[PDB]
Formats: structure tokens, sequence, C-alpha cells
């Protein structure tokens, strides 16, 4: 976490 | 770094031009091309990193700028003296000129970058060998053995199995920032992602699940017995698993690959308005999946404190009371440590969305995989706290080696  | 703003103020300078009404916004617009060009020759190219200041590569790469800044003086001549389509044309060939003798010195990672690439993979490999392993062991054991048949028990196997799922996925992740893309494909894509969710969600309701556990073992010793089972531990576990789903799937659905920029990416795709519902997401993570389960917690170990320090017999045996009285501490000892491993990850991800800071600042991102990598770390730090912690998953941790 996190991610696009 | 400068050269890649640089570089993309050029392009977004260059479309403003294409679309501009009257000369002032050609002449604004190329001026700062004109600053941004000048800055960008200063700079050293990632594929020239290295070499030397007066090398053939490096003077090569600062004439193609020399010849792009006269470009931008005859566009700014032209634009200056009224002729503002003449100008347009004239920006349209820095294009091409730009495109024909710069572009090749632009495209790769940095040194950097690829330093930061291989000490992600280091870390999580190491987190991967010991958490997939040792949660793999904590599962087996669980179930193996009758003597560890038990409410709390329960509860961990539950956080044992999101961790197992979430190191598994760690190489996958590691390989994408090796490679600078993602060679899996889209199921894999949808599960990698989906359970990084899972195990934020499942883990901290099960940790809140675990302290409402001791609070009623501790507080309620009469209705403790009506309460806790390792049935109704089970049942809570399906129905952890079950709300967590919530966002589980949501994210499953959202999760696609998409090819962009000579690279395939592994995303979540929001729905319009895609910044919105991003944000909307992140805030809810936060609350409902670190602040508010948090509060829960802290109320249930502020109400044992009452009981815990203020008496002597919990309950009508030395071994018992013994017995209470560590697994308690146990369960807020592994809360604390996944406070501590989340905190930091989870308050950069809101600053990260809601403040403008240098998003591509070389200390800032290499913090902020540092914590992403403490997050997991997680993972792999529990099962070496049930070692440490009680006593019959040291001797399931002796009798293994
Ligand atoms: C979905 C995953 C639900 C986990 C169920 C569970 O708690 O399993 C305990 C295990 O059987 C220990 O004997
Ligand atoms: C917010 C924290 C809620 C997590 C606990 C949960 O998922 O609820 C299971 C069951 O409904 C409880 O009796
Ligand atoms: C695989 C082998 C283990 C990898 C662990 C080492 C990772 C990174 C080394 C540290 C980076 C030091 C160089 C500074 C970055 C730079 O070159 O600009
Ligand atoms: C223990 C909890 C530690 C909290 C410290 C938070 C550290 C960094 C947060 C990121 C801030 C943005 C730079
Ligand atoms: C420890 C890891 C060393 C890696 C170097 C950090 C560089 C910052 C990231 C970047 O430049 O994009
Ligand atoms: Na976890």
């Amino acid at each position: 976490y996190x991610f696009f | 770094a400068d050269l890649e703003d640089n570089w993309e103020t050029l392009n977004d300078n260059l479309k403003v031009i294409e679309k501009a009404d009257n000369a002032a916004q050609v002449k604004d617009a190329l001026t700062k091309m004109r600053a941004a060009a000048l800055d960008a020759q200063k700079a050293t190219p990632p594929k020239l990193e290295d070499k030397s200041p007066d090398s053939p590569e490096m003077k090569d790469f600062r004439h193609g700028f020399d010849i792009l800044v006269g470009q931008i003086d005859d566009a700014l001549k032209l634009a200056n003296e009224g002729k503002v389509k003449e100008a347009q044309a004239a920006a349209e060939q820095l294009k091409t000129t730009r495109n024909a003798y710069i572009q090749k010195y632009l495209g790769a990672r940095s040194a950097s970058s690829l330093a930061l690439a291989i000490a992600i993979t280091a870390l999580y490999s190491a987190v991967c060998a010991v958490g997939l392993l040792g949660n793999v062991l904590v599962m087996f054991g669980i179930v193996r053995y009758t003597k560890m048949k038990t409410a709390t028990n329960i509860y961990i196997f539950n956080l044992a199995l999101a961790d197992a799922l979430a190191t598994s996925t760690l190489p996958f992740q590691s390989a994408k920032y090796l490679m600078e893309t993602w060679p899996f494909g889209e199921l894999l894509c949808k599960a990698v992602l989906s359970i990084d969710y899972y195990n934020m969600f499942t883990s901290i309701f099960t940790l809140t699940m675990m302290s409402v556990d001791r609070y009623i073992a501790v507080c309620h010793p009469v209705k403790a017995l009506d309460f806790r089972t390792p049935a109704k531990a089970k049942l809570i576990n399906i129905c952890i698993w079950v709300l967590a789903s919530g966002v589980g799937v949501p994210i499953m659905v959202m999760a696609v690959t998409r090819p962009r920029d000579g690279a395939v990416v592994c995303m979540l795709q929001f729905p319009s308005p895609s910044w919105y519902w991003d944000t909307v997401t992140k805030i809810c993570v936060f609350l409902f999946a670190f602040v508010v389960p948090i509060l829960i917690i802290t109320v249930c170990y502020g109400l044992m404190l009452l009981r815990l320090r203020s008496v002597r017999l919990l309950s009508g045996s030395k071994e018992k009371d013994r017995s209470l009285r560590r697994i308690t501490r146990m369960v807020l000892v592994v809360v604390g440590a996944f406070v501590v491993c989340w905190a930091p990850i989870h308050i950069f991800v809101i600053v990260w969305t809601l403040v403008d800071i240098d998003r591509r600042d070389p200390l800032v991102v290499a913090a902020l995989h540092l914590c992403i990598a403490l997050g997991y770390a997680n993972s792999s730090l529990n099962p070496v706290l049930y070692a440490f912690l009680d006593e019959n998953f040291k001797r399931c941790f002796r009798q293994l080696c």
C-alpha cells in the first residue's frame, strides 16, 4: 500500500 | 531530478502553443520553454551518467539545446511581431528537432533509481522468506496440534493467513520495480492489489476483535465462557473476511493492466472523476482500517487497565491467572508492533495525496518506499513475536528447530  | 521536470514543462508549453488564440500566450509559453531548456542543458541525462562533462556525448547533448533555444528565439521573434500562426508553426518544428536530436539521451532511469529498486528487492525478498515460511509454520501448528485450538489462537490463524498472502505478492512487486513493467497478466494484477487491501483490513479487524476478546476474558469472566470458544472465533474470522470484501471486491474489479509509455502497468482505475474516488478511498482506508479500529482497541485496553493493574486474583488458580495475563500482554504487543509498522506509511499516503510536496525529490521517494516496506515487514515480524511471547508457540518452534 498504496498504488497508482 | 530537474531534467525530467524541465522536459515536462517543454512538452506542456508546446501543447499551450498549439491551442492558443493570441501572441501573449505563445510568447509566455516560449519564454518558459527557454528557461526550462537552459536549465535542462545543465543537467546530466541518465544515459550519460558519470560520463565526463566534456565528452563527445555530453557536448552533443548540450549542443542540441543550443539549437532548440535558437529556434525558441526565432519563434519568439515571430510571436512578438504578431505572427501567431507562424510562431505556432515554428514551435511545431521544435518538436521535430527535439525528438530527432535530444530524445535519444533521455529515457532511462538513473543509477539512484536502479539502486532503489535493488534495495527494495533485497528487503522484499528477506521479508517474503521470513514472512511466508514463518506464517505457514504458525498456520500448520495451529491446525496440527490439539493444545493449540484456543479462541486467541484462531484469531492468530487469521493474522497468519493475511500475512502469508501479503508476503506471497512481494516477489512479483519486486520484479515490477526491477523491470519497470508488469509481465504477469491482469489476473495476478487483480490478485496482488486486492490482497494488499485484504491484508490491511482483515489484520486490523482481527486485532480489534482480539482486543475485544481479551476485554471479555478479563472484565467479564462469566459471560466470557459463553462467547470465547474456538468455533465462535472461527465464525468471527469468516465475518472479518466477508466484511473486508466490501473493499476487496471493488479493488478486484478496478484493478487492470494497461499499456502506458512503453510498459504495461498494473493499476487501479477509478470511475470518473478518478482523482475524487481515489481520494475518497484513501481517506476511507485511513479511517476505517486504522484510526477507528485503534480508538476501539484503545478503549478496550483502557477499561482493562482498571482490572489488570488494580487486582491480584483474576482467575481461580495461579496457572490460569498468569496465562490470562501474558496472553493479554502479547495482544497489546502485537497491536503495538502493527501500529508502529503501519502508521508511517498511512500518514505518508494522506500527506502525499493532500499536500503539495515534491513527489520527485530523491529523499521523499526513498522515505516513502522505506515506509511501504515497513508495512510489509509487519508480516515477517509477527511469527517471531508469537514465538517470543507465547509458551505454546515457543514449544512449537523448538520442536521444529
Ligand atoms: Na497483517
